[PDB]
């Protein structure tokens, strides 16, 4: 009872005893590297803390350290990239000329004719394209300068510092107790209104004081040097309000609830800027300011150490219906006391966010001269999309990794989990449905197409010109939102996105924005989204819902979560843990991923990014998706093999890079086969050989080699799978777009 | 009901007797939600014969008219039959 | 809980607000035993319970001392300069004489006529402060040390105390004044509360120059003046300015 | 000082240091005597 | 600014939410609500709050009250200006 | 307080559930009605009316679907699709019932919900899936030809 800060003093040595004893977090691996396999898995569970101790406490203490050990690596990289964007870069050049200067951040040392990677990116500074986006958001931001980029740098390193200093504190002389990490209330509390309420305030605020005068300033057209510092802005209302005129009553309007005032700077316009083709920065300031408001005020709902407020489990226990039985209880014991669930809600949510945000992101830039890179809109597109599919089947893993550990039926009884296990049968069967029917009625109609187009009867197709398949759903929608202004939204000036309908917004001759229209392509493309979807949401959720126990093998959850099989019996039980089932739906995430990055490349560069020529918009592969991405040989010749030509014939200059990446990666993914197809025994056996000639000859080590183990062959064959793949798509995209961008 | 085992209870109709009472209210522009989705079904067509086109106002005035009254059947259905939402 | 009724009275008799503010959970701890317990913590930080790190209460009690002595510090060094040159006994100008135009923060304003520029003055600052301040240090850490090595015979008055916000020995405590234990107390009560008026004076001071661009002596006289016109109401249309 | 010349030894870390200490002697012999596609003495 | 219809609308919607509690007509920390949130539960003092007022309204009921009634007196006064009256 | 979701037969170790979707009066009633779950009926007859069904329905997609839907003779073409679809359903009907019924054994017996003992269903014998699938066929060959019936009249179309 009562919320406060319970801590234990020096409870770990700080000393380098156990850095030159490999293996001392784990029993199993104590009696030394006997065999290979030895020196795999005592990197296997080194971040497994279940395992290396049945005290929750400690293991909360370990993932408190953990988390600030991430935070200081995450600290230098960003240092590093803004050290990069002051010392190796051409952002002042860029700022100058944002729309023929292309982005560079990196520069190559001349050793063995690399020297080559040095593009004439322009502003008389040769180095590699980036495409992270840095210089957009830095503009936003109003860096102009490289010394506030070298400040924000040594900034980084000193947060690195810090960070890692507070986690070196929090695990050997301030460890935080087991009741203090279970103040999920007081948690949640902090995190919405002082963390995210507290950050969209402040952000608002730096943008009122320095993003919006200097990028006023920047798109009216003055030379970075000649704007005022932040500083000159940020502390003299005159000036500012020279450039806002709201300001010269200072804060007065906003204490007598008078807000109209401040509709200059605060403004819910719409669309884009059609001077740098992103978002209004008054609009975004606006933004900021109204979640900070709404995140502060959802920040004050939990109970504390007062009266006031709501309690999680209260809440909890509270919402149960006829067709639930009991209902959501048993769920707070689980959500305070396992931290594998709370890691799989996370990795789930998390992931689909980061979903959201590529999403958000092309469809309204928010950075200046965002839209017309198109290599950074692919590229951030595609890594945001990537990154969210891997955090989904983590979280499927997780919810595995919490059924088999920290499942207690005891606990759990007539709740939502127990009768979703109760009737998994019926959830696994329905899907596998649904997953079967979506296949069918998507692929089969690119097949039925295909075969019509090669038997000479187009008017037999799914197209726009014979059997029409219109997403009329989706063009509704569509159209709605572009009739939202001065309708279902009377105070604002324009749609929030372009591509709902209107007219094209294009910056300087390249199109930044313009309406998407959605045909019979849409509508195939979109349902096999949702089958790859479908049936990746089907591995992961069996592998959750039979991870304890099946009808083949009723004790799975004795045996782990983690086990190559239970023998050949049975007809074969080869992956039939949690782990392949997250094994299998890894290869499926990074197909269904694959899909939909292939479909927004060839949709935006047939329907969206071209040049603007007061006669039409000339589009860089000429509107073909509309016309071919309905067959698979349209797909294979319109986009695979015409867009390939531009990183197979990189060589010899600043992109050939991409061109031996692309090789490279193709390579590794084929590697990855090796470890696929084959088994434990072969290699057991081989090595055995070869290990009969290192005896003959007097050199047979005492760490007896041994074949890598089933789940290892697994998990190496489906690292290499997609690091090959997922690496032949990014060379093949960045050669791409930076050759036709 | 006569037939099913529908908890939806006879009594319960003041859900759908109820909804239009509140959203009939003027809001301002036109002059209702219920008045502009009845005149948009009288006018045009009666929602049988030829069609209400591609993306019409009747179809956004038919689509919140029915999401306001589903959410309020469903919603008063739980709440008269939880007694006080007991649960 | 309830509070405890006996635990509320000793608050009680406290006099002014102290009793509003004051919880169960803060008298379980807060006696009376240190010079101005009122018995506020709404917060707990100063619970013995799982305390640890900085979060402790002999350490946020010395921290509380040294702020109000450093606050006490800095108001009257906030009012003198400006007081002196508001009625001409110094050469400098009401204007100038602000303490925040004195050279710490030089985009502020600055004095640029010291005997060496403010950088390498911020250099033996920060020797003689680090010396001073690590010494300190050093005895809360071992109350015995600091009197054992060597400090040009100094090291005979830094032998301290139980109390480590309380050494006085034979110079910090010249006059040897409070003699007497409630004597004593009666005096650390007036110094917790001059020092904590101080520190709500300097945060005041703070607030006043960002909002009003004049000093303290100024926007009093001219409050004095004006009082419904300038206050903080009233200045809010001008903050900057 | 003894257990960290004893981590320092290990296989990752000796490892690294040789493959590293490797890549730098030719990176440089490459650096000062570039394009070298036979062996002429 | 004083006297106007916006301060007195402000004032009015601050102060009635925190009479409200004091005289066991809105949740404060001492007196809540059950599952339903509309049957107010007799006080309890497990959170050790003191006060002087004799009906036990601490500090935290003028704080949580307080912001409330800013909460909906800014939302009331901004929708009545930004629609014609006010 | 109610709970709308029962072990099967109230016997909670059978891999089955009683929910709103299986054990709902309506819903129950007109399963129960269909031709397949008449156990008192002639299995002919049952199948006559399932194969009407069948058939009936399975001339649309040629007729609007067919490689032939934009000529005036695809509803002849159509029929003859359907007629061809119902006869091979019918070889169909009858490989699984020369495979299923080719022997005998002692099976359990059959009861009700209630508790009440029924006999098995004469279709599930090896007379019994003959004329169910003679049924189907007479019955199936019917609806198509309904189905291209149809077409020339129903004035609306
Ligand atoms: C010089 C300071 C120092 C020292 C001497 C120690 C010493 C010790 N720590 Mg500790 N720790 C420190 C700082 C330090 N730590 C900091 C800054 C943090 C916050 C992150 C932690 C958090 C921490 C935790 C949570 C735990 C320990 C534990 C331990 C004990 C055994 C584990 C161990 O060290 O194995 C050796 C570790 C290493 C040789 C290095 C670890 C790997 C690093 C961190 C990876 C960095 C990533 C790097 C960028 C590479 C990734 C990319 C790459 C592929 C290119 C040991 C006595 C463990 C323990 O008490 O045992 C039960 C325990 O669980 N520490
Ligand atoms: C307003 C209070 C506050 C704030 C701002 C934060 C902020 C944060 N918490 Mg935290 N937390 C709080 C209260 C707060 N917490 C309380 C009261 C509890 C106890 C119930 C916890 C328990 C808790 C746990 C168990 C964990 C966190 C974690 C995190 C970090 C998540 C990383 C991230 O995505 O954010 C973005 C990252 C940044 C913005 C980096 C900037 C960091 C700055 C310095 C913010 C530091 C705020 C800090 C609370 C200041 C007080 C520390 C002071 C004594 C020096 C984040 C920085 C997670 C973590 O990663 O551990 C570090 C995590 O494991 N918190
Ligand atoms: C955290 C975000 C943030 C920050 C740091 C600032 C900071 C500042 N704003 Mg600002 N502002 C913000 C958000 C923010 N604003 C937002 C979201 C809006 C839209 C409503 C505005 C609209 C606005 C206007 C119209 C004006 C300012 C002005 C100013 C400057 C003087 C105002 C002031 O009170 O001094 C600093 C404020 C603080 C130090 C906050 C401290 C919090 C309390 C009051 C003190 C501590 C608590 C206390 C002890 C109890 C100042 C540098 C004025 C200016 O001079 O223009 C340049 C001006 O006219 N702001
Ligand atoms: C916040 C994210 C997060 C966190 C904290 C964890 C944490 C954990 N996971 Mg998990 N996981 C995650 C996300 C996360 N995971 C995601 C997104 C996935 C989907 C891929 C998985 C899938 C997963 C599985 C299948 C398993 C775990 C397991 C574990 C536990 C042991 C991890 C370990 O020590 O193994 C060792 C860690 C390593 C060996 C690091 C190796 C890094 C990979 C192999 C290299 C990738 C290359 C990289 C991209 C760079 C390429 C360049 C290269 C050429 C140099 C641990 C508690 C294991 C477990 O038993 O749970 C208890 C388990 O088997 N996770
Ligand atoms: C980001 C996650 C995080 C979390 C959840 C915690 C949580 C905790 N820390 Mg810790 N700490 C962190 C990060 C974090 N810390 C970092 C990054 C550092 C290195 C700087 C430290 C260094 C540190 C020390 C040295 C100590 C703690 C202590 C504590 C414990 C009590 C702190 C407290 O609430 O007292 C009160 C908190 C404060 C007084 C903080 C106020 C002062 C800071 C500077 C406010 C500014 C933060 C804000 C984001 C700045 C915004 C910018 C500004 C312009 C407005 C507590 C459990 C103490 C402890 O061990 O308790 C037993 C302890 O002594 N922390
Ligand atoms: C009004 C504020 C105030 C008050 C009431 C106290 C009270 C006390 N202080 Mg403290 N002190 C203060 C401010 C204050 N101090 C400030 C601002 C500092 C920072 C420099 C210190 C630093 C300090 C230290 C280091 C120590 C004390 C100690 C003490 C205790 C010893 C008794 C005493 O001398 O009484 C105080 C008497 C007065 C406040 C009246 C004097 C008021 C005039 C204006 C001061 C003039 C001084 C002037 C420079 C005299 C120069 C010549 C002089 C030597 C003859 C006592 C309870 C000692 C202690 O704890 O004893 C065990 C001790 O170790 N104080
Ligand atoms: C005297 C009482 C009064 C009056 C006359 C008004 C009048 C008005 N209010 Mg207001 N309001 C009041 C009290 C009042 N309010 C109180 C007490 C609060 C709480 C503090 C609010 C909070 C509030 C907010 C947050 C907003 C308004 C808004 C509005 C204006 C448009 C309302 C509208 O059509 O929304 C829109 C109608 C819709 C159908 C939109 C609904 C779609 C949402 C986004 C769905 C989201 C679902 C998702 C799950 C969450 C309008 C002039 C809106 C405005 O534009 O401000 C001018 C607005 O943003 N009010
Ligand atoms: C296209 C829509 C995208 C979602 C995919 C839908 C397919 C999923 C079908 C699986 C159903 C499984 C039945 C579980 C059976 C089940 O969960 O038990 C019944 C469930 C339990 O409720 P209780 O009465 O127990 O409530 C107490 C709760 O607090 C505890 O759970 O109540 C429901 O009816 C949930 C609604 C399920 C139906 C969801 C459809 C919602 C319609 C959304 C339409 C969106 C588009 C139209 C908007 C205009
Ligand atoms: C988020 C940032 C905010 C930080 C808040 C957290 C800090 C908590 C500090 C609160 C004090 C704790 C309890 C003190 C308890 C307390 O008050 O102690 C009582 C106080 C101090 O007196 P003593 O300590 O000498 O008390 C002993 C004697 O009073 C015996 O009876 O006396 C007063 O009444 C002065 C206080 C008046 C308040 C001054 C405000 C004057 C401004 C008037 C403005 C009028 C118009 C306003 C329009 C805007
Ligand atoms: C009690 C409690 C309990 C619960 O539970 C919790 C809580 C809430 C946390 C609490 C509260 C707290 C508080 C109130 C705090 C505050 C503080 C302050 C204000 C400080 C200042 C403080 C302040 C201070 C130190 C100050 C100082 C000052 C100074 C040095 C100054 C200096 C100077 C001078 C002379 C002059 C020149 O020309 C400038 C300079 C150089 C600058
Ligand atoms: C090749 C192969 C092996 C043999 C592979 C072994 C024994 C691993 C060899 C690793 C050597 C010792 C290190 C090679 C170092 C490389 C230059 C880089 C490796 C990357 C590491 C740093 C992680 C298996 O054991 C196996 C098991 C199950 C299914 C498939 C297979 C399989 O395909
Ligand atoms: S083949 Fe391998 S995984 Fe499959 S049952 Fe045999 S040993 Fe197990």
């Amino acid at each position: 009872k009562k919320v406060k800060i319970v801590v234990d003093r020096n409870p770990v040595a700080t000393n380098f005893e156990k850095w030159a004893k490999p293996g001392h977090f784990s029993r199993t691996l104590s009696k030394g590297p006997t065999t290979t396999t030895w020196i795999w898995n005592l990197h296997a569970d080194a971040h497994d803390f279940d395992t290396q101790t049945s005290d929750l406490e400690e293991i909360s203490r370990k993932v408190f350290s953990a988390h600030f050990g991430q935070l200081g690596i995450i600290f230098i990289w960003l240092s590093g990239m803004y050290f990069h964007g002051a010392r190796f870069s051409n952002y002042e050049a860029w700022l100058t000329d944002p729309t023929h200067i292309k982005p560079s951040a990196q520069v190559v040392w001349p050793i063995v004719g690399q020297e080559i990677l040095n593009a004439d990116v322009g502003g008389g500074f040769q180095g590699l394209q980036i495409t992270s986006g840095f210089f957009q958001l830095w503009r936003a931001a109003g860096i102009t300068s490289e010394l506030q980029l070298y400040t924000t740098a040594i900034g980084a390193l000193v947060m690195a510092a810090a960070m890692f200093f507070a986690g070196w504190f929090h695990y050997h002389k301030a460890a935080p107790k087991l009741e203090w990490f279970q103040n999920v209330e007081s948690m949640l509390n902090h995190h919405l209104g002082g963390l995210l309420g507290l950050g969209s305030l402040a952000w608002a605020g730096h943008q009122i004081h320095v993003s919006l005068p200097i990028n006023k300033l920047l798109d009216a057209g003055v030379d970075p040097k000649e704007i005022p510092l932040p500083h000159e802005f940020t502390l003299n209302p005159e000036l500012m309000a020279q450039l806002y005129p709201s300001f010269s009553k200072g804060l007065a309007p906003f204490f007598t609830l008078d807000w109209a005032q401040y509709s200059d700077f605060l403004t819910f316009q719409g669309g884009l800027n059609p001077v740098t083709g992103g978002l209004w920065l008054t609009d975004t300031v606006h933004h900021h300011l109204a979640i900070a408001v709404l995140f502060l005020i959802a920040g004050h709902q939990y109970r504390t150490n007062w009266g006031i407020g709501s309690s999680l489990k209260e809440i909890l226990e509270a919402h149960k219906g006829p067709f639930t039985g009991e209902g959501h209880k048993g769920l707070y014991e689980i959500l305070t006391t396992s931290w594998h669930a709370q890691l799989a809600i996370n990795l789930a949510l998390f992931g689909s966010l980061s979903i959201i945000v590529a999403h958000h992101m092309y469809a309204m830039p928010p950075y200046p001269y965002l839209a017309t890179d198109y290599g950074t809109q692919l590229s951030l597109f595609t890594h945001h999309m990537w990154i969210g599919g891997f955090c989904i089947v983590g979280a499927g893993a997780h919810a595995a990794i919490f059924m088999v550990r920290d499942y207690d039926p005891t606990n759990n009884y007539n709740n939502l989990l127990d009768r979703v296990l109760r009737h998994r049968d019926a959830i696994i069967s329905h899907l596998n449905w649904v997953c079967i029917f979506l296949g069918f009625h998507s692929f089969g109609l690119y097949i039925h197409n295909d075969t019509m187009s090669a038997l000479g009867r187009p008017q037999d197709m799914f197209s726009d010109t014979a059997i029409q398949l219109q997403p009329v759903f989706a063009q509704w929608v569509q159209n709605t939102h572009f009739l939202a202004p001065g309708f279902t939204a009377p105070n604002a000036l324009a749609s929030t996105s372009p591509s709902w309908g209107g007219d094209v917004v294009a910056v300087g001759g390249k199109v930044a924005m313009m309406p998407i229209s959605l045909g019979t392509a849409d509508f195939l493309v979109h349902h096999i989204h949702a089958f790859t979807i479908h049936v990746t949401v089907l591995i992961l959720l069996k592998g959750v819902l039979y991870a304890r126990s099946s009808r083949l093998i009723p004790d799975k959850a004795n045996l782990g979560f983690r086990f190559p099989c239970d023998g050949p019996g049975r007809g074969g039980t080869c992956q039939v843990s949690a782990w392949d089932h997250v094994f299998l739906g890894l290869f499926w995430m990074y197909n269904s991923i694959s899909i939909v990055i292939f479909h927004f490349s060839w949709k935006m560069q047939s329907d969206v990014w071209g040049t603007v020529s007061a006669n039409g918009v000339s589009h860089i592969t000429g509107g073909n998706f509309a016309q071919s991405a309905n067959t698979i040989n349209g797909w294979l010749r319109d986009f695979l093999w015409a867009q390939s030509s531009q990183v197979i014939q990189s060589y010899g200059s600043a992109l050939s890079a991409y061109g031996l990446i692309f090789l490279g990666a193709h390579f590794v993914w084929a590697f990855s086969l090796m470890f696929l197809f084959s088994g434990r025994g072969y290699w057991q056996e081989l090595i055995e050989s070869i290990v009969w000639a290192h005896n003959k000859l007097k050199v047979a080590p005492a760490i007896q080699p041994r074949a890598l183990s089933i789940t290892q062959g697994r998990a190496v064959g489906v690292a290499h799978y997609l690091l090959g793949g997922i690496a032949t798509t990014w060379s093949f995209f960045l050669a791409r777009i930076l050759a036709v961008g | 009901w006569g037939a099913y085992e529908e908890p939806l209870s006879l009594v319960a109709g003041f859900l759908g007797w109820f909804a239009p009472s509140n959203i009939k209210v003027p809001a301002f522009g036109n002059e209702s939600l219920f008045g502009a989705f009845h005149a948009s079904m009288l006018e045009n067509l009666a929602n049988f014969p030829q069609g209400p086109a591609l993306t019409d106002k009747f179809w956004i005035l038919m689509i919140t008219w029915h999401l306001g009254l589903f959410l309020a059947l469903t919603l008063g259905n739980i709440g008269q039959a939880a007694r006080k939402q007991g649960y | 809980e309830g509070a405890d009724l006996a635990k509320v009275e000793r608050v009680a008799k406290v006099g002014g607000l102290y009793k509003n503010f004051t919880s169960g959970q803060a008298l379980s701890y807060l006696d009376g035993t240190l010079p101005g317990d009122f018995g506020f913590d709404p917060l707990g930080l100063c619970d013995p319970e799982g305390a640890g790190g900085f979060i402790t209460p002999e350490w946020l009690s010395y921290s509380e001392v040294i702020h109000c002595r450093w606050a006490m510090l800095g108001a009257a060094g906030f009012l003198a300069p400006e007081i002196l040159a508001t009625a001409g006994l110094i050469p400098a100008t009401p204007e100038e004489a602000v303490w925040f135009r004195s050279g710490v923060i030089p985009p502020a304003g600055q004095y640029g006529k010291y005997w060496m520029d403010p950088y390498s003055l911020f250099w033996i600052e920060a020797i003689l402060m680090n010396f001073a301040e690590l010494k300190r240090w050093q005895d809360f850490k071992e109350p015995g040390s600091q009197s054992k090595q060597y400090f040009l015979g100094l090291e005979a008055v830094f032998g301290g105390s139980g109390n480590p916000a309380y050494p006085g020995g034979q110079w910090f405590n010249m006059l040897n004044l409070g003699k007497t234990p409630e004597e004593m107390k009666k005096l650390q009560t007036n110094e917790i509360r001059n020092g904590r008026l101080a520190m709500i004076a300097c945060l005041g001071c703070a607030a006043q120059g960002v909002m009003t661009q004049k000093g303290p002596f100024a926007n009093l006289l001219e409050h004095l003046a004006d009082p419904v016109s300038n206050n903080l109401l009233g200045n809010l249309a001008t903050i900057l300015k | 000082m003894k257990d960290f010349t004893t981590y320092l030894s290990t296989a990752p870390v000796l490892t690294l240091l040789s493959v590293t200490v490797v890549a730098g002697l030719l990176i440089e012999i490459n650096r000062f005597f570039p394009d070298a596609l036979i062996a002429a003495f | 600014y004083l006297g106007s219809t916006t301060n007195q609308i402000m004032v009015l919607s601050t102060f009635l939410p925190l009479v409200a509690g004091r005289f066991g007509l809105a949740p404060t920390s001492t007196r809540h609500t059950n599952q339903s949130g509309i049957k107010l539960l007799p006080a309890e003092k497990s959170a050790g709050l003191v006060s002087n007022d004799p009906a036990g309204f601490n500090a935290v009921d003028v704080l949580a009250l307080g912001a409330l009634g800013h909460i909906l007196g800014c939302g009331i006064v901004l929708g009545l200006k930004s629609t014609g009256n006010l | 307080k109610v709970q709308v979701v029962q072990p099967v037969n109230g016997d909670p170790f059978i891999g089955m559930l009683e929910t709103p979707v299986t054990s709902s009066p309506a819903i129950a009633w007109y399963l129960s009605n269909l031709p397949a779950y008449r156990t008192g009926v002639s299995p002919l007859l049952r199948g006559v009316e399932i194969g009407l069904a069948h058939g009936y329905l399975l001339v649309g997609p040629f007729i609007k679907l067919g490689p032939l839907r934009d000529v005036e003779n695809v509803a002849e073409i159509v029929g003859c699709i359907n007629g061809a679809a119902t006869v091979l359903i019918l070889t169909l009907c009858l490989a699984y019932g020369a495979v299923t019924f080719q022997g005998e054994g002692p099976q359990v017996g059959v009861k009700t919900l209630s508790g009440r003992s029924i006999p098995r269903d004469p279709l599930q014998s090896a007379d019994g899936w003959n004329k169910f699938t003679a049924g189907f066929a007479v019955g199936g060959l019917s609806g198509a030809a309904w189905g291209y019936l149809c077409t020339q009249i129903l004035p609306y179309y």
